[PDB]
């Protein structure tokens, strides 16, 4: 098919893997555990 | 043409004649990722109101796919440490389900249907399957490819059609996804046109023409279906694939 | 606004990465060895237009 | 020898015995599958080469055994040489009751009454 | 945990095969 | 061109024959609707979303082989 | 032209295939339907739009194929 | 004249599809047998159901069969 | 002429195919009231006009194809 | 007549496909006998005629398909 | 020469029915061992019908055999 | 260079036939979904993982068949 | 000549489709087989040899299949 | 270049297999579907038993892309 | 020896059509065995390895089918 095949393909993967590893990097360090500071504030509240 | 859509158009622009510095350039690709990490960033980041433990309304569904990838993970890896790569499997569902909802807009474009990109990602997912098991358990790796008890003289037989279902899994995890982005927008984009060339014929037309039209919203109610779902069929055969890996059988 | 949290992300995923550097290298081989094929010698965006030779043009 | 109630127990050979089983009517046969079912409130048969013999039934269990034995078990029960008015002034009080834990067990009798209309 | 022969009993019997149709 | 022209049709006639999948499997599922109802007639709205789904998932393989059909006729 | 009419005739002959798997497929949804009332004949009255729902729905998928079928013979 | 010809190979072509009504008016009248045999009493009931399926199902076939006599003489 | 007899010869030969719907469909009919026999014995009284009139009908839905084979022979 | 004896034969060769249809239907009958037989022993006098008539029609539908193949030569 | 080369093609063709026979010697043998599994006393009565089911859906796919040893010489 | 086209248009054709084993496909696991959710009400939330998995990895065998027919098509 | 010598190739191409039979019998034989096994443990020795009886010639049959194949491939 | 254009109507038809392999996914997550629904307690026992069949069923099918791949590109 | 050369590639594509039938029989095969376990738990060790015995005989018939593609493929 003629238009997944250009001249693009290190242009897709380029900011792909770039966007992969930043989400990697900021999923994990920065928004995961501002979900389970939630988690874990609610349950010591609960236990008290 | 219906496959116009998909077009690859330079916006920003770089070039030089020293160093081929055309790979990294701002391009329609490439704001769209730009788009699609602002998103997932303002899913977390303004969502929560001034760090409030109760949580508003935004932060129930953030709330939601963490907890349904976190209990389908657990699911699946199940062992002593399955935590250890829970941050890639859910980095592997945000980008597809909020990539698969921006293509929905209507003068808008589909990341996931680039097959260059999904087969790579699908391809560093398998080697790193492959080098992660060789690391983790040595020349044992192999005993991946042996069932169960099963009889001695068909083997090799059951060796080899298991090791070519092993490097089919390269390209098929992301030629799944690839096929059903790809032919959904495809389907909606030639009933649209040919919905459009229904209604410019002769005025009886334009009345009872409202039927093709409740066709194509049904297949755009279809649509958002088949967006989630492969989303989340692309976090169930990657955290498969790791039980596989990690622990042999 | 967000505390960082150091997670280990490099102890736990290098075959990942490995094996990213691996499709990179492949990947850009493979559009060298596309991007001369008789289809594609004369789409002016290419990046050998930008860098000295021009127009091959014998098919 | 084997199809009891408590108070009186009935049959001894069969040809074709006929049952109102948990999933719809059933029919044992010479050589049948080994098979347990609630017995639904409804009319059975027995057989002896062409003997047609009905009785109504409360419910109970059936229990084709290996031996090739069928067991059959209700609890009350001649077809309509047994059970009209007797039916109809009850049928009344039975629906009334229903409009009513307690007005549940009418439930069962609107069930259990409809079917024996049909007789 | 295969017994061929009455021998030893072998690893997985998995990489042999691979190299065999691997010199061809 | 009148060639090419003659292998579209004839290739929108081969394209027609994969909704025959469709048109078993809407009522595969369905009847399993049905079946399903008649065993246990409480589990109605928890069953029918997902024979609706089935509907629509298959549906959709009928229509991925309609519109090849529709590109060979037109496009 | 002559080649690509009868070829056009041909492509409409191919194409009415795909009806096999409504005619199958209407009457496994009515089987179900027969096998559903006679284990619980109650339910007769909530089925049967079912049944005729999933008549309406594996007849589109094979009015598809006689849309293909038409428009390969008068278009 | 090449047309004519088409016309009997569709013609014959377009007949594939009254399996699908040679199998299926079958299936109902299957279920039919295996409901009467299982309840005898809901007979009346059921029969016109299995009238009105083998009715559809003959009309599904009979679409393949006018567009064979479509292509044969029309 | 020769071009055409050819043709109708070769859509004599296909149009044979659907008879392997009739030569399936009288088989489930009977079978099915093998097995309603054999569950109910009483009934075959009942049931087996039943399966004479589904013989008929499956037949003559078969009979459909070897009547436009004979067309496409003779006729 | 070289094409058309050459058709001849090509329709003959198509011609033998709704033999399968006797071959699968025949042992759908004789499944159900045996299924029924293997239920009740008793029927067994009952029932085997059904299932030779079944035999007999269903050899009818593919001896039609054979006819048909031997018309074309 | 083309008749040399059609007749070889519609012998090929013909070998498509024996998909019947292959599959029908498996439901009748089905029945056979789902019988004697269910009923282990009833073998010697029910083996020889299933013998005769057998043979016969074997003629019937050696049908589509002799029409094709008639194909291929003659 | 108009055969090319041509066997091209053909082959793209004939490389969508493999949808119907998709759609039944996805028709066979829905059903046993519903059988499964009918006979057991509490099976559900740990069925439906298994029913989505089955789903789309058995629709891919026909997405793969698509995608040999996109590759005709446009390349 | 290339006529005959291509329609030998055609025809082996054709025969192999047959075998579709067989691979699909061997599997009702041996699903019987583990029905009849795991449904009755102690009847294996009794019950297993018809299997094989039942495997032998349907294999035979696939053999069949392919025995005009090779007769069509190599004269 | 007849050859050119013929690699793609067998690449075309090689690519048929598929729909066995769709149905047998199909049938082997159905059994197993129906196998946790009788038996809640056998999931972790018997599961690997499916994604072994699916493995090889694919494996199976597959063989008719490679097959395809290899007439489309070699 | 263009004809004979491209009824190579033609044969090689229809000679895998009924390598379907292995994909169908090692799922009847599996589904069989999925069906008897889950009945009997304390059946596995004996009907397993019956299991993959009933796998590779239904197997041999795709891979004679794949072998007669190759030989017309590559000779």
């Amino acid at each position: 098919m003629p238009q997944l095949v250009p001249f693009y393909f290190m242009n897709q993967l380029t900011y792909g893997f770039l966007l992969m590893i930043t989400l990697l990097i900021l999923f994990s360090q920065f928004f995961l555990p501002m979900i389970l500071r939630l988690y874990v504030s609610r349950l010591f509240i609960s236990k008290l | 043409s219906p496959l116009d859509q998909f077009e690859i158009r330079t916006l920003f622009g770089l070039q030089s004649s020293f160093i081929d510095l055309s790979c990294l350039n701002l391009t329609t690709f490439s704001l769209y990722t730009i788009i699609v990490l602002l998103v997932i960033t303002s899913l977390y980041t303004l969502t929560n109101n001034n760090n409030k433990i109760i949580g508003s309304r935004w932060l129930i569904s953030q709330e939601a796919i963490y907890d349904t990838i976190m209990n389908m993970t657990k699911g699946q890896i199940g062992g002593k440490n399955w935590g250890l790569y829970f941050p890639m499997i859910f980095t592997l569902f945000m980008f597809i389900f909020i990539a698969n909802l921006i293509s929905m807009i209507p003068y808008s474009f589909a990341l996931s249907a680039h097959l260059v990109f999904i087969i790579s990602l699908s391809i560093v997912i398998w080697l790193g399957n492959t080098i992660l098991g060789l690391y983790k358990h040595g020349w044992v790796f192999f005993s991946l490819f042996v069932p169960a008890g099963t009889p001695l003289p068909l083997v090799p037989l059951l060796v080899i059609i298991e090791t070519l279902s092993y490097f089919a899994r390269a390209i098929s995890l992301g030629l799944r996804l690839g096929s059903n982005i790809l032919a959904g927008h495809l389907l909606m984009v030639i009933l649209a046109g040919l919905t459009f060339n229904f209604m410019l014929i002769n005025l009886f037309t334009l009345v009872f023409g409202f039927v093709p039209l409740a066709m194509i919203l049904a297949i755009m109610m279809l649509e958002f279906a088949i967006g989630i779902i492969q989303g989340y069929v692309w976090a169930i055969l990657t955290a498969s694939y790791l039980k596989d890996a990690v622990y042999l059988h | 606004m967000l505390k960082r949290f150091p997670t280990p992300i490099l102890k736990v995923y290098w075959p990942f990465f490995v094996a990213g550097a691996a499709v990179y290298y492949g990947m850009s081989k493979a559009a060298d060895l596309s991007s001369n094929t008789k289809e594609f010698i004369n789409d002016p965006r290419n990046p050998r237009f930008a860098k000295g030779g021009k127009f091959v043009e014998v098919d | 020898l084997q199809f009891a109630l408590p108070h009186e127990t009935l049959y001894s050979e069969v040809t074709q015995v006929n049952l109102p089983a948990k999933s719809g009517r059933i029919g044992v046969l010479a050589n049948h599958v080994p098979t347990v079912e609630q017995l639904l409130p409804g009319v059975v048969e027995v057989m002896e080469g062409s003997n047609s013999k009905k009785f109504f039934i409360s419910g109970g269990f059936a229990t084709v055994q290996p031996d090739s034995q069928l067991c059959v078990t209700a609890i009350e029960a001649p077809l309509e040489s047994f059970s009209e008015n007797i039916k109809n002034l009850l049928a009344e009080a039975k629906k009334n009751v229903s409009s009513s834990r307690e007005a549940a067990e009418a439930a069962i009798q609107v069930e259990v009454l409809e079917n024996l209309q049909s007789v | 945990y295969h017994f061929m022969g009455k021998a030893i009993p072998p690893h997985q019997l998995a990489i042999g095969t691979l190299g065999l149709l691997g010199l061809l | 061109m009148q060639l090419v022209l003659a292998a579209k049709y004839i290739g929108a006639g081969i394209s027609t024959i994969g909704l025959l999948g469709a048109g078993i499997g809407i009522a595969i599922v369905f009847a399993a609707l049905i079946n399903g109802v008649s065993r246990n007639p409480s589990i109605k709205d928890t069953v029918f979303p997902m024979a609706i789904l089935g509907f629509a998932l298959s549906e959709a393989t009928g229509l991925f082989c309609l519109m090849v059909s529709f590109l060979l006729l037109f496009g």
